[PDB]
């Protein structure tokens, strides 16, 4: 029995986690009270992946909620699915990080980390065979980034042989909400590059573009963006919970997608996505899903794949479909856009198929890419970072909490080395001397 | 900047007491810069042949012809590297070899002071030259540190405190380093060897299915050497600073040989990962050295994956830039360990891979028959061409 | 009693086993719950054939099958499926993670702690067996479990039983199509065990079967069920000769004796001639000559390799149904005159023939038509080298930069285990290139004494 422990820290992490628990709960037929009122029988077979079984035929998720302010806990509890969670997992303090990475990592989070790890240890010791962890957090924030990095460090220390996913919302050029984004982003990705097996790349601009262009929503809100991220989160681990013709575990994705240890930043996407009224105008088939998955405007990371090359890609289909169509479409995509795929991997497309699609759709698919274009998302941050570090714009707020100027330099150097490592494979030959 | 060539050396060993008592046969032959090995269970197929830079037959101790004497090895590696270090550049020796290979003898030698290893000869030569060249203007200082790497965690071997995990930092100018790593000065090579023994007492060692005491972790002995010059002025200047590194590499293990679970498999996996990354960086550095050294073109600076492991990260300055490298591999000479020996060669083949071709052992009967047939053909052609037959 | 144990490893093995056991139960009239109403209706007989089913006292029939996998999903689908009551409740499923497309994970780390239970169950099955003939191992190259665990199982079986035959059906990776990024590593690493321990290894390719199921059986969107059903038909054609009567009867040892000139070249291709849809079953005589000719067509091969680029070293034809020996002789004579089919000069006979009276069955809901005659051809030829050569190239393109290697070394392997295997692979290729060469001209150079 493969099982996953879910952690959510910070405002963004808690919001996405709440929406994710509403999306997964439906798929598995769970009442907001906790009782099961589904129809199919394939829904309870692997319920233990995400849920513990309570005494009175009630299911409680393994979610762990962390914060340094009680407001987001209060918002989550007073919600549609607030009562589903175990009240003992609401770990929180007061006097939040104040959008300061040092407070989240060195001053305030250092006191709450012991309690959070105690809860995590209690949850994990009850697992029959724990597979991995999930953590939802934002890089450009306060308590989220720092507490998430500190936690991931601790759990990687304690559980070195278990997978550690991470769904990170990193800052964006135009949609910037806080002034100290680059420091937090750099000091966070300095830690994520070391102590994480898989990191998924999300930002708000790509999701806004998806909402405005594909779904044609006039006034999108954060609920929609969380709804998307939740769709991707289930689609990643669909194969663990349901049968299929060709299964794909989390470890299979990690093995097939990561060529070298430090290149584990992935570009997620989902298909199909239409704008309500247009549904009747398009047929749903495997070629349509394949075309929409590889479209540049569908990506959730705001990095154009056409500016680089795909090191690897993975496609998890859900629905009753023919394997021949899937294989032929992946081969056609590889052979047609031959310039956007690395030459020294003979085949760089993982394919998985699950039999039971999402409730409401006859077919669906999730795309997980890994390409050199991700370097751009780092480069911009680094540029902004140096633009603030030459003058020490807001540095005293960080050095007043025990940090030192050397740490910023190490983080910047690690960013630059990661960027160069991704960039070495970008150029489309190496012949001249 | 400058490149850093790597000298690949392999040495066998004369049988041991257990080997001598048993009827085990040798299996390794070595000629020139080439070695060949015969599978004991497959005598019919072929011998595997590898070609290194440096090949050393220390099998027959009293041998007079083509015996790899200890002074020969020292002159062929350590003297040149010590001279390079004196010019003000970092240098390093990796020592690779599994249990029973005989790496310790090559690296340290016997305490009788009649057969020396590389370390004692290097230290003695360094201190002899220090005492010889200490004029009124020039001053010399030497410091020593000894650390251990275990499961991608650094520990102090000389400090007797609790074996906590030290934190690895990156000074912007002086590169990677380790915090709170005790640094001690030494006045005689006897102090260096005493510190080496004290640290070796503190190594992490565990019992395996193969040996009851096998090294489970890497170890680095850094000699930090400082030269201060007094020109004809009031300004004394630390003219150069160079490092001599002595790395002890644990071998590569198989899960089949050591089927223990828990900590043992974790240690084996970490050791294998570190060795693979080390081989990758050394091969890349050797290729980049070879390219510019002949072509003299600067192909950007390439990318050298230093960060993929702590071992290559802490040795970043020593490996890269203007530096010298040399790896020595010990190959047990029995047969019982044949596969092990082959694995050692396959790890010592890595980096600066060069062409060996097939070594064929001709039957003397067919050789003589072919030679006589050629002679008869030549003589008959000469006779019949002149009309004398 | 001619009795065989079928071993299914991995997802591909388990699904092919589902198809195969559906076919066997349909063939022998066994219901999904194990009962056979035919014996009760008639009174008795040998319909509880001991090749594949063991009969208990109450009249139930249990398959002589062993299923193994490191995931619980694929076998949990069988424990609660239509055939939930057919199998013994043992299914040897490790309630842990999977090999994760990693050979080392399936051979060294997690392959242990389940091999002992599998071997114990195999020994229990073998003890009940009298006159055991061999093993039928189903797996797939490119997977984690199907490569590493199959290698470990084959090694242990060769150590234990030794003399019994071990036939292997495997899914070689296709040239262009694939479903994983690290297929070449596992496929190359499996060469050691599939070479030394196995006796005869049959290779099938998904691209070839897709092509067949689009030209012959006119299906445009096939799934794995059709592939498994065709492979099941192939295996049933192979094994029919020790279940039913026939004019010429070929056991499992005759296969190895006739198709394996040397110990290291036991990689024959397989093909099924009358693959045709019900609509096109009409307008076609389907005589012995037609099916025999169709067996040799390059388009109908089950592996993407052209026989015209090599030489045939041995052939074995297994006929089913209303087939008479005279027509088989005429068809073989006709084939021998064609110039496009070249045989090695050192095998003048080059044909084994077997005829069985039992015609092939029709699975309900299937795709193949009901036919009166059928033939399965096995062909040991030199073209298979091509199918290997491509793979080797792919391996090099990933091993030059040591991509994906740290995953393999992190589970208990070392780097050298790659290179050694590659060297071994090269040797095998050279062996094929040595055997297909014509004998040197007047092989005793030239001769002729006085008189
Ligand atoms: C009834 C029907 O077929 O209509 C569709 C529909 O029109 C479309 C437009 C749906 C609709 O989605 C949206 O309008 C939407 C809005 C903001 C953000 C994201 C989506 C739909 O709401 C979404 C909804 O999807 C589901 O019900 C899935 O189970 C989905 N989960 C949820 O949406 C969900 C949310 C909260 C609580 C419970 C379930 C899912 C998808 C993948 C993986 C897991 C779950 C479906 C079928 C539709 C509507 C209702 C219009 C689309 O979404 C999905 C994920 O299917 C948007 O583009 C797709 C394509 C669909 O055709
Ligand atoms: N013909 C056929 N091939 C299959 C089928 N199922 C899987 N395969 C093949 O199996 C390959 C994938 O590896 P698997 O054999 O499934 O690996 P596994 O047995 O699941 O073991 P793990 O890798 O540990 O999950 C694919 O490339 C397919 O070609 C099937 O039903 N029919
Ligand atoms: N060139 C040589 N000439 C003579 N004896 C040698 C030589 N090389 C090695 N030996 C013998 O090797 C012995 C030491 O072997 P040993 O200490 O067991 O190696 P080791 O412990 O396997 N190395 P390691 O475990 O990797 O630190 C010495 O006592 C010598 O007798
Ligand atoms: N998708 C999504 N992003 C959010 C939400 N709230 C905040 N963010 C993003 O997170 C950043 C602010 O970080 P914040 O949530 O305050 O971090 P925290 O203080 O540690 O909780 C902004 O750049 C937003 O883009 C939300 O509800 N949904
Ligand atoms: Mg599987």
């Amino acid at each position: 029995m493969r099982e996953i422990v879910h952690i959510q820290a910070g405002q963004c992490g808690n919001q996405i986690g709440a929406k994710f628990w509403e999306v997964i709960s439906d798929e598995h037929g769970i009442d907001p009270t906790g009782s099961y009122h589904g129809d199919s029988d394939l829904q309870l077979e692997r319920i233990n992946v995400y849920y513990n079984e309570a005494t009175g035929n009630k299911y409680v998720p393994r979610a762990i909620l962390v914060d340094l302010e009680p407001g987001t806990m209060d918002s989550v509890r007073s919600g549609p699915f607030g009562q589903i969670f175990r009240p003992d997992n609401f770990v929180f303090g007061q006097s939040g990080a104040g959008n300061n990475w040092a407070k989240g990592h060195y001053t305030e989070g250092a006191e709450l980390v012991d309690s959070v790890l105690d809860v995590v240890r209690k949850e994990s010791e009850s697992c029959d065979c724990l597979q991995g962890f999930q953590l939802t957090h934002s890089l450009g924030g306060g308590t989220g980034s720092g507490m998430g990095t500190l936690l991931i460090s601790k759990i990687r220390e304690e559980y070195p042989d278990r997978i550690m996913n991470t769904f990170s919302v990193m800052p964006s050029p135009k949609v910037s909400d806080t002034v100290v984004e680059p420091y937090n982003a750099t000091l966070s990705v300095h830690q994520l590059v070391e102590n994480t097996d898989e990191t998924y790349c999300i930002d708000n601009e790509a999701l806004y573009d998806i909402c405005f262009r594909t779904l044609k929503l006039t006034t999108p809100t954060y609920g929609d963006l969380n709804h998307l991220v939740s769709a991707t989160m289930s689609g990643v681990t669909t194969c663990l919970r349901f049968p299929g013709q060709l299964n794909a575990d989390l470890r299979k994705l990690a093995v097939n997608m990561v060529p070298f240890p430090r290149l584990h930043f992935f570009m997620p996407g989902f298909a199909p996505l239409t704008s309500r009224g247009s549904q009747q105008y398009r047929a749903l088939t495997v070629p349509e899903l394949t075309q929409q998955m590889f479209d540049s405007k569908n990506m959730m990371a705001a990095c154009d794949p056409r500016h680089g090359r795909y090191l690897t890609v993975a496609a998890i289909f859900r629905g009753r479909m023919s394997m021949k169509e899937v294989d032929e479409q992946m081969l056609n995509v590889q052979n047609k856009n031959s310039s956007y795929f690395v030459e020294w991997i003979p085949n760089n497309v993982k394919t998985a198929v699950c039999d039971i699609p999402p409730r409401g759709l006859k077919m669906s698919a999730t795309f997980i890419g890994n390409s050199t274009a991700i370097q751009e998302l780092f480069k911009r941050i680094s540029e902004q970072f140096t633009a603030m570090f030459r003058r020490k714009a807001f540095l005293h707020w960080y050095t007043g909490e025990g940090m030192d100027e050397m740490e910023f330099t190490e983080a910047e150097s690690n960013m630059n080395d990661l960027v160069s490592e991704y960039q070495q494979y970008q150029d489309a030959t190496a012949d001249e001397q | 900047m400058a490149g850093a060539s790597v000298k690949v050396a392999v040495r066998v060993r004369p049988f041991n007491s257990r080997e001598m008592s048993r009827d085990s046969k040798c299996i390794i032959q070595m000629s020139g810069s080439t070695t060949t090995i015969v599978n004991p269970k497959q005598p019919k197929e072929t011998p595997k042949s590898f070609s290194f830079d440096y090949s050393y037959w220390s099998h027959t101790s009293p041998e007079d012809i083509n015996y790899a004497s200890q002074k020969q090895v020292y002159r062929d590696i350590g003297e040149e590297m010590l001279q390079h270090a004196f010019e003000g550049y970092n240098v390093c020796i990796f020592a690779y070899g599994q249990t029973g290979a005989g790496k310790s003898y090559t690296m340290m030698g016997k305490q009788e002071k009649d057969q020396q290893g590389i370390i004692p000869q290097l230290c003695e030569d360094l201190f002899s030259r220090i005492n010889d060249t200490t004029n009124d203007n020039m001053s010399y200082s030497v410091e020593v540190s000894y650390m251990e790497i275990y499961c991608e965690r650094v520990r102090d071997l000389l400090n007797p405190k609790n074996k906590g995990n030290l934190r690895v930092r990156e000074h912007p100018l002086l590169g990677p380093y380790v915090e709170d790593l005790s640094k001690l000065a030494v006045t005689s090579y006897n102090d260096i060897q005493d510190l080496m023994d004290s640290g070796n007492k503190a190594r992490t060692v565990a019992a395996t299915n193969m040996n009851e005491t096998s090294s489970r972790s890497h170890a680095v002995f850094n000699i930090i050497f400082t030269q201060k010059r007094h020109d004809a002025e009031t300004n004394i200047t630390t003219e150069k600073v160079s490092k001599i590194s002595l790395v002890d590499l644990a071998g590569s293990e198989r899960a089949d040989s050591t089927g223990a679970k828990g900590t043992r498999l974790k240690e084996g996996a970490n050791i294998n990962k570190s060795l693979t990354t080390l081989g990758k960086v050394i091969s890349a550095l050797a290729e980049m050295d070879s390219g510019p050294n002949k072509n003299k073109k600067k192909k950007k600076t390439d990318f050298i994956p230093y960060r993929d492991s702590v071992l290559t990260w802490l040795l970043r300055e020593n490996l890269g830039g203007n530096s010298r490298t040399a790896m020595v591999a010990a190959l047990s000479p029995a047969d019982i360990n044949y596969d092990e020996t082959l694995s050692t060669l396959r790890y010592a083949d890595r980096a600066k891979q060069i062409r060996c071709n097939a070594v064929i052992n001709e039957d003397p009967n067919n050789k003589l028959i072919r030679e006589l047939k050629d002679e008869v053909t030549r003589l008959r052609d000469l006779l019949y061409a002149q009309g004398l037959g | 009693m001619r009795e065989c144990i079928s071993i299914h490893v991995g997802q591909a093995g388990v699904q092919i086993g589902n198809a195969c056991w559906e076919l066997y139960c349909l063939e022998h009239g066994i219901q999904p719950d194990g009962q056979m109403p035919s014996d009760k209706t008639i009174g008795g007989g040998d319909d509880s054939f001991n090749t594949f089913f063991s009969e208990t006292g109450a009249g139930k029939h249990v398959p002589r099958a062993v299923f193994v996998d490191l995931e619980p999903t694929v076998i949990d689908e069988v424990r609660t499926g239509t055939y939930r009551q057919l199998f013994h409740p043992e299914q040897l499923i490790t309630g842990k993670e999977d090999a994760a497309n990693n050979y080392a994970r399936g051979h060294y780390t997690i392959g242990k702690e389940i091999i002992d239970l599998v071997l114990d169950r195999i020994r229990k099955l073998a003890d009940q067996c009298t006159g055991l003939q061999g093993f039928l191992v189903f797996h797939s190259f490119g997977g984690g479990t199907g490569s590493g665990f199959t290698s470990l199982l084959m090694e242990r079986l060769s150590v234990d039983y030794g003399k019994k035959s071990k036939l292997e059906f495997s899914i070689y990776p296709a040239p262009q199509v694939s479903t994983a990024v690290v297929e070449p590593y596992n496929s190359i690493l499996t060469t050691h065990t599939t070479l030394e321990h196995s006796d005869c290894a049959f290779m099938v390719d998904n691209e070839a079967i897709y092509d067949i199921c689009r030209r012959n059986l006119d299906i445009e969107r096939p799934t794995y069920t059709n592939l498994n059903r065709l492979i099941s038909q192939i295996v049933s054609s192979i094994t029919a000769s020790l279940r039913f009567d026939g004019a010429l009867n070929v056991d499992l040892t005759e296969f190895q004796t006739n198709l394996v000139p040397y110990p290291r070249i036991h990689f024959p291709l397989a093909t099924y001639a009358p693959v045709i849809s019900a609509e096109k079953a009409y307008h076609e005589q389907l005589s012995v000559a037609e099916i025999t000719n169709a067996c040799f067509e390059p388009a109908n091969q089950m592996v993407k390799c052209d026989p015209r680029h090599g030489k045939y070293m041995a052939c074995c034809l297994l006929y089913r149904g209303d087939v008479v020996p005279k027509d088989v002789n005429a068809a073989i004579a006709t084939i021998k005159t064609k110039r496009s089919i070249q045989f090695v000069d050192w095998c003048p006979t080059g044909f084994k023939v077997g005829i069985n009276y039992q015609p092939p069955t029709v699975v309900p809901g299937g795709d193949l038509a009901k036919v009166q005659r059928a033939v399965c051809m096995l062909s040991n030829t030199t073209a298979i080298a091509e199918a290997w050569a491509r793979l080797d190239h792919k391996f090099d393109l990933m091993y030059a930069k040591r991509a994906f290697v740290h995953w393999y070394v992190g589970e208990g392997m070392e780097e050298g285990e790659f290179s050694e295997a590659r060297e071994d692979m090269a040797a095998l290729e050279k062996d094929y290139e040595e055997v297909g060469v014509d004998s040197v001209e007047g092989e005793g150079e030239e001769e002729g004494e006085e008189y």
